[PDB]
């Protein structure tokens, strides 16, 4: 039993928590940011 | 009535296939339902992607 738990836990997390996050960053993050209103305020440059 | 009562306890299989197809389309048709011939925001984000 111990071997199986040690084996499946890493694999579970990579599938559900890390790879779903990478796919989010590459595929959707751009659309989520653009879809916010007032892109002018969103992209104001620092005074510096 | 005899035919209707013959497909019961079979429908679950049809429901799973119909639900599976809807899941692979629904993620895409959201753009189509609100499609407009004039949408500079839709065009801009499509360009960036």
């Amino acid at each position: 039993v111990n071997k199986t738990v040690r084996d499946l836990m890493p694999k579970t997390i990579m599938h559900l928590m890390i790879n779903n996050t990478k796919e989010f960053i590459f595929s959707e993050l751009l659309a989520n940011l653009y879809s916010c209103g007032d892109q002018n305020t969103l992209m104001e440059e620092s005074a510096e | 009535q005899q035919l209707t009562n013959h497909i019961r306890d079979t429908l679950p299989g049809l429901r799973n296939k119909l639900q599976s197809q809807l899941l692979s389309i629904e993620k895409e048709v959201e753009e189509y339902k609100n499609f407009r011939p004039d949408d500079p925001a839709r065009k801009t984000k499509a360009l960036l992607q």
